[PDB]
C-alpha cells in the first residue's frame, strides 16, 4: 503493498 | 477522498482473476466468430480494452446480442493473440505474425498495439 | 509464448474502463442489497476482488440471481467503501470507518483489506 | 510503455 498515491 | 491509500498490485490481480474465469468458462456472455472460428469472452472486458467493441455493446440492439460475427477478412491467430493481451497485458509479436496482428488491431480501435506494431515494423525496414 | 512484450499500464486502464461502464450503468448485472441500501454492480469484478462473491456466483443456483441480500449487521457505508476500492484500487480508510470497513472485509473474504486495516489499528494502540 | 516481462 500500500502507497500514498 | 483526497485521503484514499493505494494497493499497487491491485488492478494486476483483478485481471488475473478475470483470465482465470475465462479460462473455466465462468460468466462468459458472448461468442466471437471469426471465419467459423469461434471465442467466449465477457463483454465488459472486450469493452475496456476495444473501441470497436465499446461502440458494439453501447448499441441499444447489438447489446443483446449473444454472437458477433466480425469481416470476414479478419485472422483467426490475429485475433486471438490479441484477445490473449486483453487479459494479461502480454502481447506475443512474432516476425510470422506482426502484419495480421497489426490489421486486426486496427479493424478493433486498439490504439496502443497499432502504434507498437508500427514501431517494431520501421526497425526492420 | 516466451517471447511476449508487455504494456505495464494495460490493467490499470482496463480497471478505470470497468469503473467508467459502472458510473454509467452499462451492462451491470446484479443488485447488492445492504440494509434496503440498494448498489449496482458487475457480478465478475465482485468475484474478483471477494473470495463472498467468488463462491456465490460459482454456485448453480445463485448464478442466476439479479439481487443478492447481505447479512443484516453489514454497514452500508462500509460496503461502499469497499465497492469503490474494488473498481480502483484506492481505499477510503479513516479514523470514523475503519472498524466498519475492516468487518465488512471480514465478511466479503478481502484478504489484503483486513491485513491493512489490522496493521493500521494496531499503530494508533 | 511495453516492457521485456
Ligand atoms: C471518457 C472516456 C474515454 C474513454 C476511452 N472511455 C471509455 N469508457 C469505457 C470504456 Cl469500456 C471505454 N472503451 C474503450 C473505447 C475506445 C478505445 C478503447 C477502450 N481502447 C483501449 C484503451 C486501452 C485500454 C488504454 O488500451 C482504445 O484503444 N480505444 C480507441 N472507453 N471513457
Ligand atoms: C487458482 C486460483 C486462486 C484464486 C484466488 N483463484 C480465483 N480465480 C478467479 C476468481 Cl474470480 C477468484 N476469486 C477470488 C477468490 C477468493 C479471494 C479473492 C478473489 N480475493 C481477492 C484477491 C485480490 C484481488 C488479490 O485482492 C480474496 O481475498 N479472496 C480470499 N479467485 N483461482
Amino acid at each position: 503493498a500500500w502507497v500514498i498515491p | 477522498a483526497d485521503s484514499c491509500i493505494q494497493f499497487t498490485r491491485h488492478a494486476s490481480d483483478v485481471l488475473l482473476n478475470l483470465n482465470r474465469l475465462r479460462s473455466r468458462d465462468i460468466l462468459t456472455d458472448v461468442v466471437i466468430v471469426v471465419s467459423r472460428e469461434q471465442f467466449r469472452a465477457h463483454k465488459t472486458v472486450l469493452m475496456a480494452c476495444s473501441g470497436l467493441f465499446y461502440s458494439i455493446f453501447t448499441d441499444q440492439l447489438k447489446c443483446n446480442l449473444s454472437v458477433i460475427n466480425l469481416d470476414p477478412e479478419i485472422n483467426p491467430e490475429g485475433f486471438c493473440i490479441l484477445l490473449d493481451f486483453m487479459y494479461t497485458s502480454r502481447l506475443n509479436l512474432r516476425e510470422g505474425n506482426i502484419m495480421a496482428v497489426m490489421a486486426t488491431a486496427m479493424y478493433l480501435q486498439m490504439e496502443h498495439v497499432v502504434d507498437t506494431c508500427r514501431k517494431f515494423i520501421k526497425a526492420s525496414e
